[PDB]
Parts: C-alpha cells; structure tokens; sequence
C-alpha cells in the first residue's frame, strides 16, 4: 500500500554508542513527479482505473481510509 | 654505524643479541621491519635513561628519512622525549619533528598533543587552549584510525579539569571512552577514571540526563564493592530522592571538589525531582500543586516558584504556573531511558492503539462500500 | 594473444615501501606493470588490463579498459598506507572478470603479492577452489620478501593446476637487490 520509493541521504556524526565509525543515512519524503510530456504518455498507457469525479469519493478513499 | 652498539651492547641481559638482528635488517635497507621493534625498544629499559642517546642513530636516518611511517615516527620520537626532559630544546626538537611529517594522514596531529603535554604542568588560561581548538582538525576526519583520538581527548580530557568548569569534562572525557580505549586498560586506572567522570557528571551546568553515565557499560562496572557512594549518589540523582541524597551525605567520598558545591548540587538534584515525579504521574491528572512539589524536594511553599521557572528556563520540562489554586502544569518532561520493563508496558499501549485504529478502518470501509474503488 | 585479459593486482601495504631492491618497491612495482602490461599487449591486438588495490579494502582504481597509458598514470598516487587483504583481494578481481567486455576473451589475473601475507590456509584452499572452478587460473608472484619460499601460496597456487592442471605458476625474487627485468618468465612464456 505504500509508495515504492524511498530516498535517503548520507549524514555524519560519530558518537560513543554505536561504534567509533559512525555515518548514517537520513530519510528525505519522496514523491512521484510528472512531466507534460510523460503524463501524456503515463496516463494513456494507463487507461485502466482513474478516480473519475474527483469529488468526496476520492477523498473519502484517497486519503482517509 | 656499528661503532655505536659495541658500548651500548653492555646494557642487559641479551642486549647484543638483539642488535646483531637489528643491524642485518639496516643492511637490506628495509625499515619497516626495523621500524616495528623499535617500540619493544621503548619498554625494554627499567631505567629507560640510555635509550634517549639512539638519537644520533636516528638523527641521520631521521633527518631526510621521508620514509618511515610518519604515525610511527612520531611515536617513535615521542617516546624518546619521555626522558629527555629539558623542554626548552624539546619544543625545537618537538617543533623540529612537525615541520619534517606533513603526510596526506596527519601525524602532526599527535605532534601536537605532544606539544599540550609539554605544556603539561604550566598555563591555565591560553596555554593551551589556543592549541586544543586548533588541533581540532577532525575535519577530514575518516574516523577508524582513532590512534590520535584517545591522546587527544585525554589531554582536552586534562584542561578542563584545571579550569574548573566541571561541564566540559564529562562531554570529552565521554569521548574518550569508546574510542580506541576498548577499555581493557588497568584495572586500577578503569576504576580511577570512572570516578573523575562521575563526579563531574553530578558537577555541571548542562548534565542533567543520569541514565546513560549511570548505566555506561565502561565506567560504572569497575566500582561494584570498594566504594559504593559514588554509584548510590547517581542511582539517587536517577530517581530525584532528595531524602536519599540528605542522608547520604555522611557517606560523601572525596569530599573535596563535591563538598565545595554544596548548593549546585542540590539545585541540581532539585530540579531532577520535579522531573522524576511528572514522569511518574499519568498524563491526565499531571497537576501538581504547590505544596505537592514543596514536600518532595524539600522546599517552603513559598519558593517552588523559582524551581519550576528554573527548570523550564533551562528547557528541560515544559508547562506553565498557576499561583491562584497554587498548581503547576506539565506538558513535557523530557525523555530517560526504561530498562527493559516501563518497554513492555510501552507494547501494550501500541497493542490498545493499533487495535483501535484497526476497527475505525473496517468502520469506514463497510460503511462506505458503495464509496471505494 | 588467444584473446586473453589480465587483472593486475597491485600491492601498497605500508611495509611495501622500503627500497629492498633499487627504487624502493613502488617504483619497483611500477616497472614490473610496464614491462608486463605492454607486455601482456603487442601479441592481440585486442587485450585489457585492470589494476586493482590490495589495501585495507575494496581499493579498485582502473577497470577493464584496452588502454595502456591509464594504468600507468593511475599507478602514481598510490602510497602505501597499511595493511593487506589478500583473501578478500582476489575476489574482487574475480568480479571485474565476470562483467567484462565481449566474454570471448579468456580470463586471467596476475598477483603482485608483496609486504607480509596474510592467510589461514584452509580458506585459501577454499579462495583457489572457487576460482578453480570457473574458467579462472590466477598468477601469484611471490615478491616483497615474504616467509622463505612462500609456504602458503605453496598449498594455493598448486589447487588451481592439480589434477595436471598446466597454467599459472608462483614465481619467487631473491632477498637481494635483483632488478624485476625480464626475471618474470614463467607466465609470459607459455602459461
């Protein structure tokens, strides 16, 4: 159910817990974007299941349940 | 070159010995080889008043070495000054060595922390201070070789003891531990610095937070029965037990640089006691009133007010103060840490949680059926 | 010739830096690479050299590439600074081969083992066996001055060519100062 991309950054701090070496990733919100030209392509290659009238029944399904 | 050892062979039992394998390895050229036992040579005198001579050897091998592992060079040539002893010339020489090691791993980086040992026994105010900032080159830090870092730490680990601000030391000298240290050093040295860090730990301005030093999987094991004071004070400033640190007192070990601050540290365990009692309190009722505070940290009615002030000024709880009904709102007490218990119970409010969320999701989705997809 | 492509694995642990020989063992090294790399071209017009760090870890500087004056040039900058991973050295070579250019070039690697060798046996055996069994026969020069006649290789090298397995062979340097020169002849000339 949750989006498939997960983009991490490289940041670094040692400490005297976890090892003398320390350098974490930390989590940066991804999204998936569009461009004019592949929406056009994205979504005709679709043509499958679109939220059509995108009204209180999206809502009610897109984002609360 | 030889000439040398013939009147430096009468030094022991199997001295000669040694130097007729040392003078094969000079005669391939190589010195690496020769490089490692050299630090065998370091421990070898009981006296170790001769060795310091072995710079004539050195001084020409040294001068345009530009060869030997410069790490190991300044070991080497910091373990030669260890009886040399006349400082004047050894800041020349010792300044004579950092001009000659500049390799893409710094040495100068030890040559430097031998220059605050120098340093050692004079200069309070910027005698060293203007090196240790400096010799904050960690930048570039690829850290893993952490030779450095030990010697480092512990000579910042040294300053801010002679200065007196008993806040600094405990941010280093907690640097020192897990570094290269691995512990494992003397026994007697292992119990000797724990309780310098300890003390300072209930001596500063900003070390408020007694869990992680009080369960410090180095320092605080080597202390379980020789002197229990220390380990029983921090356990007291844990729970906020004002009653337990009044009538430990009389058990105060080395009394001195803990007896002077009397009062810091029982604002310090007072302030912890307003914690470590919001915490207990469900986080319904959380109101606790005046006379409420007053009894448990051993304060008039008329004088909690400048305690809750404080502990909010410093950050470390949140709230606000009501002087009508005479009450004091929390809203935060900052995190400690649960040993494995208070987790537990942390689970079982996920589990009435988790389930709660679940049936108001099946709730909306059968209710609205006709409304998906 | 025969389409072949060589893996150098270069050597720059700390020890390796003492002049044993003329020029100290990194430039010593770096005419070794030159009369090798030239050397492995000028027979196929379509060869390829890789070399490849024994240091601490994965220390990989240039990849398969036809070139010749890359390797060269890369080799400078290499200072030796540590210790040596020989056991999780090859492998990483033995992945370079397996994503290599047009695979109809017969696979091959040659070491340049130097400063103290480090290994448990067994494992090496298990090091020679993978390789061994994949179209792979490594070279392992012994070199640097390690323990006389190198008795751990010894039960390495002889792995891959058992069972009459002609291929590659150890090659050994006397202590004293003998220039590299052409003295590497056993590979080149017919292995």
């Amino acid at each position: 159910l949750g989006l498939p991309t997960e983009a991490y950054i490289s940041v670094e701090e040692v400490h005297d817990d976890g090892t003398p070496t320390s350098k974490t990733f930390e989590h940066v919100t991804s999204e998936i974007g569009a461009e004019e030209a592949e929406e056009v392509g994205v979504e005709h290659l679709l043509r499958d299941i679109k939220d059509t009238t995108v009204g209180t029944l999206s809502q009610r399904i897109t984002n609360q349940v | 070159v030889p000439g040398f050892l013939q009147q430096s062979q009468n030094s022991g039992p199997g001295q000669p010995a040694v130097w007729h394998r040392l003078e094969e390895l000079y005669t391939k050229k190589l010195w690496h080889q020769l490089t490692l036992q050299v630090l065998d040579f370091v421990q070898d005198p009981c006296f170790a008043q001769g060795d310091g001579l072995i710079k004539l050897y050195e001084n020409f091998i040294s001068e345009f070495e530009h060869r030997v592992n410069p790490l190991s060079l300044v070991e080497i040539i910091l373990h030669v000054v260890r009886q040399m002893t006349d400082p004047n010339v050894a800041l020349t020489f010792l300044e004579k060595t950092r001009e000659k090691v500049k390799s893409s791993d710094e040495a100068v980086i030890l040559c430097k922390t031998a220059i605050g040992a120098l340093k050692l026994n004079i200069g309070d105010l910027q005698v060293t201070k203007e090196t240790i900032e400096d010799v904050e080159e960690m930048l570039n830090n690829l850290p893993g070789v952490t030779s450095v870092h030990s010697r480092f730490y512990d000579l910042s680990s040294k300053y801010y003891q002679t200065i007196g601000n008993h806040a600094s030391y405990y941010k280093d000298a907690l640097r020192f531990l897990g570094c290269v240290d691995i512990k494992d050093l003397p026994v007697s040295e292992q119990q000797e610095r724990a309780f310098t860090l300890g003390l300072a730990g209930l001596l500063g301005e900003g070390v408020f937070n007694f869990g992680e030093l009080l369960m410090h999987p180095v320092l605080e094991s080597l202390r379980n029965t020789d002197r229990q004071w220390l380990i029983d004070t921090l356990y007291a400033f844990n729970s906020g037990n004002v009653e337990r640190f009044q009538t430990l007192k009389t058990a105060w070990g080395q009394q001195p640089d803990l007896a002077a601050n009397e009062a810091q540290l029982l604002r310090k365990i007072q302030l912890l006691c307003l914690m470590e009692m919001t915490f207990t309190r469900p986080a319904n009722h959380r109101q606790l009133t005046f006379e409420e505070i007053a009894k448990s940290a051993k304060i008039t009615v008329n004088e909690v007010e400048l305690l809750v002030m404080k502990a909010l000024s410093v950050g470390l709880v949140k709230g606000s103060i009501d002087e009508v009904d005479k009450r004091v709102h929390m809203t935060w007490v900052q995190p400690r840490v649960l040993d494995l218990q208070q987790i537990k119970g942390m689970k079982d409010r996920l589990e009435f949680w988790c389930t709660d969320v679940k049936s108001m999701e099946m709730l909306v989705e059968h209710q609205a059926h006709d409304i998906l997809t | 010739m025969v389409l072949e492509s060589t893996m150098v694995c270069v050597d720059n642990s700390e020890y390796m830096r003492n002049g044993d020989f003329l020029p100290t063992r990194l430039q010593a090294q770096q005419d070794a690479v030159n009369i090798v790399c030239h050397s492995k071209t000028r027979s196929n017009p379509e060869n390829n050299v890789g070399l490849i760090t024994l240091a601490n870890d994965c220390e990989v500087l240039t990849t398969l590439t036809p070139d010749t004056g890359r390797i060269l040039s890369k080799l400078h900058t290499v200072q030796p600074k540590g210790k040596i991973t020989f056991c999780t050295g090859i492998r990483v070579a033995h992945l370079a081969l397996k994503h290599r250019q047009g695979k109809n070039h017969k696979m091959r690697i040659i070491a340049f083992v130097g400063s103290p060798v480090e290994d448990n046996e067994k494992d090496l055996v298990k090091l020679a066996k993978r390789l061994k069994k994949e179209k792979v026969n490594v070279d392992i020069i012994n070199f640097g001055e390690e323990e006389v006649n190198t008795e751990k290789l010894t039960a390495f090298v002889n792995t891959l060519n058992g069972k009459d397995g002609t291929g590659s062979h150890l090659v050994t340097v006397p202590p004293g100062p003998s220039l590299a020169d052409a003295l590497i002849s056993s590979p080149i000339l017919a292995g």
